[PDB]
């Protein structure tokens, strides 16, 4: 892995 | 709207202690690990992936190997802690705690480790 966005911060998996 | 809080943004640790750095989420009745994510980092290194009620362990940057555990006692309490054993100083930085479910937020938390002596 998904991959997320949070107020202009990513977030993946390994 | 998802909320990620934390009750300390600022931890101040000797050098070779342990700390426990907290972020909390909101939790009502039950909890399905399932839909859970909590993702700690720091700065380019993953330090804890929990996805369906698992630690996953490949992912998991070599400085912060057999160190680094999120204490899941403490999901039901909306509480994602993350401890770290015998802090050195490269622990000193920015963290952040990611947390979703249904939906996600993520806050930083700073740490300065004092040197010996």
């Amino acid at each position: 892995a998904f991959l997320f966005v949070i107020r202009d911060r990513v977030f993946r998996c390994g | 709207a998802f909320t990620v809080t934390v009750p300390k943004d600022l931890y101040v640790v000797e050098y070779g202690s342990n700390m426990t750095i907290e972020c909390k989420f909101p939790v009502e009745k039950q909890l399905d690990l399932a839909a859970l994510i909590v993702y700690w980092e720091m700065e380019d290194k993953n330090i804890i992936q929990f996805v369906h009620g698992e630690e996953d362990l490949k992912v998991q940057h070599s400085s912060y190997r057999q160190r680094a555990r999120l204490l899941k006692d403490q999901l039901s309490l909306g509480n994602a802690a993350l401890q770290i054993t015998d802090v050195k100083l490269q622990d000193a930085g920015v963290y952040r705690c990611m947390i979703s479910y249904g939906g996600a937020d993520y806050k930083r938390i700073t740490v300065k480790v004092n040197a010996p002596y």
